[PDB]
């Protein structure tokens, strides 16, 4: 199953069949190059890895030459050195002089490859000079400088394979070639802002990070990704108050190297409209206070209404921290109310499934186990707009093996191939008990995708009493080895709440509250609230939710905070801080922390060591970090989902909806970026974004 | 003229140093910091001091946009930014500008305006 | 394990409220070389007051924090972690994420497709 | 395969290989069609036995050359791909395989593009860069960055205005070309010029001479003591 080669001396064994800069990486050879990515295709166009191989006439290029027994591999050959040089010679004498102004100036892969392996000095210098190249205006999220791009097709290779938008490409022969859309055209996809890290040289770069800084004044911080269902992996640059970009590091489970639009902009309302003090209304004014007067108002506040139970609400919201929502759940149930819910509409109930069971409500595939699925089928998501990076893995396994697609909800525009199934839990039981069945059943490895966007609808029962009645008759979609039901999480505070058990009961759902406490939770609307209530809002900008609040309470946003996270998958990860809370911002826990002294409760821990010892007590996987853990409960899980809403919800002909409007603004960060504010409407439906 | 000072006070400073520089009124970028800004943010050192004698040195925003733009016959225009009266190198990196589309492009690293023609 | 805090003149305060953490440096995302991501480093956790905050005067980025700046490179994971308990600290350790191995071929890129293409290539 | 060597096949199916193999030499056997072209007395097109000399195929049935054999400056058998073969070698050469290759040539298609005494071979090869210059699929980065430079250089040594040591690079600029491509392309456009370089290297320096006593002398890149940027293009120097 194994070859056994030779590169520099070394003995090397490699799966075969695989390239020979595959070798030459599990070797530890370090082998140059321009046109190579792990993650796409290969092409031979820069030339750059050639290398000298015994039984070769010429330098193959290490690359594409595919791994063969007996085979004697050489790079440090007179004339791989000499081959180096001359491409090196040959990439740099049309590459203009813009290394003071070019964005990628301690990154670039052009450069940094120049001093180890080019030439000294450069023999170009005709009259006549190097080509120019037109400048192409792409989009509003990527900048587009193209006399200093080299050909590398990387960004072609990317767009057609993965992002699933075909409007990239490279038209003309000799130096006339391009690379861009030929008539002038918009570029669109979930994931735009991923082809400006992929650019080896500056061409394609960064418009809101345009010329802010600089690589070698940046600090880099290994933080986690909120505003997404996967909770993929970043890495924040910072100059040290301010936060400069986010840029994916690599993990094959979560993100596979590439990351949302959506979570990569969003570093730009992260300071643009923050709250830095408290704030007391006065009565259609707010002023800004002192801490005392805002916690001990609160505290008078209580005194006066005094709610002695089931008045006392406090829902969170799309992005908070695990701690925070300990906090929360630790000071309301020392209230004396579970008045305590979530954000999304039917969040004032217990959301149709059990918070018993994890199971119920994870991605109980792993993210790694989509790649080995043969026909799956998801309800009432689209999961280009929620996971997008999900997107990229269902049409990455779709373009590599036999896959099978079908949907139930609204007609989705998939970059995949989807069939349609209807808009109804009758199209839904009908395409079940009709054609679906029989591929569910026939198939090995088959998966069910649930959004959570039909949790929040009130018909959601009838829609869980069905797939559970189906995944527990069916043996092959739940077996021993792997699990098949799945749904997915559109905020990334939603499993973590679920698994520290944030839901209310079904007594709770039934008073109207006296005092409502928002801790995050954006999306409430005005009539959701009383307006009797004494509502605080304790969040880190202002928003839609800030308006309504008689006190607002700055906290940390997840940059500034260390914390625990909780993904659709199940994995526990941990945000590192990289600046600190500006003005007068704290973190999330303490703030409740200290609250609860002003009223009678004395929450048992004080710092940080004690908050992850009642994190241990509320469940030991979320002091577990980064690891997954399968279920020997799916079987039992799926029945007693199954048992709670049979009869109890009946199916209405109410068509299933789109669960966001836009893509682009849907939490508290990113609908107050002006990069968001100007993406939505350049990125909405106009001429230069239709396909024709 | 009056702008307040973080507590009712109006402070009055004369028009002349409002502006950012005598070429503009206004600010040139998204975190410029306008000058009634910055006579809000630390007035107790401006007092008992000529606001003459300060520098006030002539934005280079408009002396840019008052030059006329160059015409070249053919394709690409190519920049020094050199003086030819001067013994060496001086200037900036030579840089050569693709005139297609319709407009001006300008050099960036001097601003110079070029168009096809 | 010996106990060196004492006798190295730290203070007791960096000892016993500072957490620190061992990580090997990911792959940039931006270029494709991988020399810094072999040596483990040493980096403090920042304080919520004591980071940096914008200066009266200028603006330049005053800090309270002293470590913020250190940064040790260390061979092994081992040796990290004995010096780390060794000097006394708190440390939390992250484990490095590599790439999953997957077989590539250039032919790959065209092979027959019987049914519906699904794809077009460009190269 | 091409389009000859399909149109071949029936016949020698039905004649035998025995009968064509008794063409040609040992290894390089049998007929070809022959395009004879550029300035000879009678250009035509005509199918003859291959390892045959030069001289017998250019008197013997395409008139002559256009003023005799001492009005031979060069010869390029086969296309554009093949180095020149000058006037005291092409006397006693076969053309098949083996008798080209043993000059460092090619037959490559078999055309015989005859080159005028009164004509100039660093137009023609100037020539030649230009259309692989413009025929370049442009993907791979030598090839493409190559023979933009290859016309770069050229036109200046066509109009004259280099150093005695540039065309020892433009060697160089070859070699580097030569063999690092996807396809032959750049194999193709390396060639011509190291034919150029190996058999007509005086006749570059009297252009060069020529060009240095008719104005004034030159530095690396073509560039002239007046030659200086002013707005927009160059000026000082005549720009080729
Ligand atoms: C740039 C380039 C252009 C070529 N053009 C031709 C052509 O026009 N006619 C032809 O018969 N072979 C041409 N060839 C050679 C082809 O590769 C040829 O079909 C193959 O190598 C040999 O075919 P054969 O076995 O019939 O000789 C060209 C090769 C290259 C690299
Ligand atoms: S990408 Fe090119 S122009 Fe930009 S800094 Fe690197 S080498 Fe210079
Ligand atoms: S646009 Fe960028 S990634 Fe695409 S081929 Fe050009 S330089 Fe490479
Ligand atoms: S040698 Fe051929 S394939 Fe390679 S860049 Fe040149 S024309 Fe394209
Ligand atoms: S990377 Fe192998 S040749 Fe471009
Ligand atoms: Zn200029």
């Amino acid at each position: 199953a194994e070859i056994e080669l030779t590169i520099d001396g070394h003995k090397v064994s490699i799966e075969a069949g695989s390239a020979l800069i595959q070798a030459c990486e599990k070797a530890g050879v370090t082998v140059p190059r321009y046109c190579y990515h792990d993650k796409l295709a290969i092409a031979g166009n820069c030339r750059m890895c050639l290398v000298d191989v015994e039984r070769a006439p010429k330098p193959v290029a290490s690359c594409a030459y595919p791994v063969a027994p007996g085979m004697v591999v050489r790079t440090d050959t007179e004339r791989v050195k000499q081959a180096r040089e001359n491409v090196m010679e040959m990439m740099l004498q049309n590459h203009p002089l813009d290394c003071p102004v070019c964005d990628q100036g301690g990154e670039c892969d052009l450069q940094d490859q120049s001093m180890r392996y080019g030439r000294d000095r450069g023999r170009f210098t005709e009259i006549t000079g190097k080509r120019s190249t037109e400048d192409k205006n792409i989009g509003p999220l990527v900048k587009t400088s193209m006399n200093r791009c080299i050909h590398c097709t990387r960004c072609v290779r990317f767009a057609n394979d993965i992002a699933g938008a075909p409007e990239l490409g490279s038209s003309g022969r000799g130096n006339d070639m391009q690379i861009g859309t030929y008539l002038e055209k918009n570029l669109n996809t979930e994931l735009s802002g991923n082809v400006i890290d992929l650019c080896p040289v500056g061409a394609l770069t960064n418009k809101p990070y345009a010329f802010r800084a600089r690589p070698w004044e940046l600090k880099k911080t290994e933080s986690i990704d909120v505003m997404d269902a996967v909770g993929s992996n970043i890495r924040i640059d910072s100059k040290g108050v301010e936060v400069m970009r986010v840029i994916p590091r690599v993990h094959e489970d979560v993100n596979e190297e590439w990351i949302n639009d959506k979570s990569r902009f969003a570093c730009d309302g992260l300071k643009t409209q923050r709250l830095t003090t408290p704030l007391i209304r006065v009565g259609d004014k707010f002023v800004n206070a002192t801490w005392d007067d805002a916690l001990s108002t609160i505290a008078k506040a209580y005194q006066q209404k005094a709610p002695k139970g089931d008045e006392f609400k406090a829902v969170a919201g799309a992005l908070v921290e695990v701690e925070s929502m300990v906090a929360l759940k630790d000071m309301t149930n020392a209230l004396g109310s579970e008045n305590t819910t979530t954000d999304t509409p039917n969040g004032n109930s217990a959301p149709a499934h059990g918070i018993t069971f994890r199971s119920n409500y994870l991605f109980n595939s792993s993210i790694a186990g989509i790649e080995d699925a043969d026909a799956i089928l998801l309800v009432g998501t689209n999961p280009r707009r929620e996971a997008a990076v999900m997107n990229a893995r269902i049409r990455k396994a779709w373009l590599r093996q036999e896959l099978e697609i079908a949907s139930v909800g609204p007609t989705l525009d998939a970059t995949f191939d989807v069939a349609e199934l209807g808009n109804t839990h009758a199209d839904l039981e009908k395409a079940l008990s009709g054609e679906f069945g029989e591929v569910l059943k026939n198939a090995k490895n088959p998966l069910i995708i649930v959004g959570s966007g039909i949790t929040d609808r009130e018909d959601a029962g009838a829609f869980f009493n069905t797939i559970g009645k189906f995944v527990e008759s069916t043996p092959s979609v739940l077996n021993e080895n792997w699990n098949g039901y799945n749904v997915l999480q559109r905020s990334a505070s939603r499993a973590g709440a679920y698994d520290i058990g944030f839901t209310p009961s079904d007594e709770a759902s039934k008073t109207t509250p006296k005092m409502v406490w928002l801790l995050g939770a954006d999306e409430v609307a005005a009539s959701d609230i009383p307006a009797d209530a004494f509502v605080v809002y304790q969040g880190h900008n202002g928003d839609v939710g800030a308006q309504f609040a008689d006190v607002v309470l700055p906290g940390a946003a997840y940059t500034e905070k260390a914390g625990t996270y909780v993904n659709t998958e199940g994995r526990s990860q941990i945000s590192r801080a990289a600046t600190g809370p500006p003005g007068g911002a704290r973190e999330d826990w303490k703030i409740l922390r200290a609250v609860s002294e002003y009223l009678g409760v004395a929450l048992p821990y004080e710092d940080a060591y004690e908050v992850r010892d009642r994190l241990a007590e509320i469940s030991p996987s979320l002091v577990r970090y980064d690891l997954v853990e399968p279920t020997v409960f799916g079987d039992v899980a799926v029945q007693h989902s199954l048992v709670g809403p049979n009869g109890s919800v009946t199916p209405s002909s109410a068509p299933l909806t789109e669960t966001i409007e836009n893509f682009y603004m849907t939490d508290s960060i990113s609908r107050s970026s002006p990069t968001m504010a100007k993406s939505s409407i350049a990125f909405n439906k106009d001429n230069k974004k239709n396909q024709a | 003229k009056s702008i307040i000072s973080y507590n009712g006070n109006t402070i009055e400073i004369p028009e002349e140093y409002t502006k950012q520089a005598p070429n503009r009124d206004s600010t040139w970028a998204p975190a410029q910091a306008s000058k009634t800004e910055i006579y809000k943010n630390n007035m107790v050192r401006f007092e008992q001091k000529d606001l003459s004698k300060q520098p006030m040195p002539y934005a280079g925003i408009e002396l840019i946009a008052q030059q006329p733009v160059r015409f070249v016959h053919g394709n690409t225009a190519v920049c020094d930014g050199a003086n030819h009266n001067g013994p060496g190198a001086q200037g900036h990196p030579k840089i050569f500008i693709n005139v297609d589309a319709p407009g001006s492009h300008a050099c960036q690293y001097c601003g110079t305006r070029y168009e096809k023609e | 394990v010996p106990a060196h805090e004492i006798v190295s003149g730290a203070p007791a305060e960096l000892s016993r409220n500072r957490v620190v953490r061992i990580y090997q440096q990911a792959k940039p995302a931006t270029q494709s070389g991988e020399y810094g991501t072999f040596a483990w480093r040493l980096d403090w956790d920042i304080v919520d007051v004591a980071n940096r905050w914008e200066n009266d005067l200028i603006g330049w980025q005053s800090s309270g924090d002293y470590m913020q700046a250190t940064q040790m490179k260390f061979t092994s994971k081992e040796s990290a972690i004995k010096f780390a308990n060794k000097q006394g600290w708190d440390f939390y350790i992250q484990e490095p994420h590599h790439r999953k191995f997957r077989v590539k071929q250039y032919a790959n890129n065209f092979v027959h497709s019987y049914g519906k293409l699904k794809h077009i290539r460009t190269k | 395969t091409n389009v000859e060597t399909v149109a071949v096949a029936p016949t020698i199916l039905r004649r035998g290989g025995d009968w064509f193999a008794s063409f040609g030499r040992e290894r390089n056997s049998g007929t070809k069609l022959f395009c004879i072209s550029g300035n000879v007395n009678e250009p035509c097109t005509v199918e003859e036995e291959m390892s045959i000399p030069l001289r017998e195929l250019l008197e013997k049935h395409c008139g002559g050359i256009k003023g005799g054999w001492d009005n031979l400056l060069g010869v390029i058998p086969g296309g554009c791909s093949v180095p020149i073969l000058p006037k005291n070698i092409c006397e006693d050469v076969l053309m098949d395989f083996d008798a080209l290759k043993d000059v460092q040539s090619g037959l490559g298609t078999a055309a015989v593009i005859v080159i005028n005494k009164q004509q100039d071979v660093i137009r023609a090869i100037q020539r030649f860069a230009a259309f692989y210059k413009h025929e370049s699929c442009g993907q791979c980065t030598p090839c493409r960055e190559g023979t933009t430079w290859l016309l770069k250089a050229m036109d200046r040594f066509r109009t004259g205005q280099a150093k005695e040591r540039e065309i020892d690079m433009l060697y160089e600029l070859t070699k580097d070309i030569e063999g690092h491509t996807i396809c032959a392309l750049g194999d193709a456009a390396a060639w011509p010029i190291q034919g150029l370089i190996r058999n007509f290297r005086p006749e570059m320096e009297t252009r060069m001479k020529k060009f240095h006593d008719e104005v004034g002398a030159v530095s690396v890149g073509g560039w002239m003591k007046d030659a200086r940027v002013e707005k927009g293009k160059v000026v000082g120097a005549p720009l080729p």
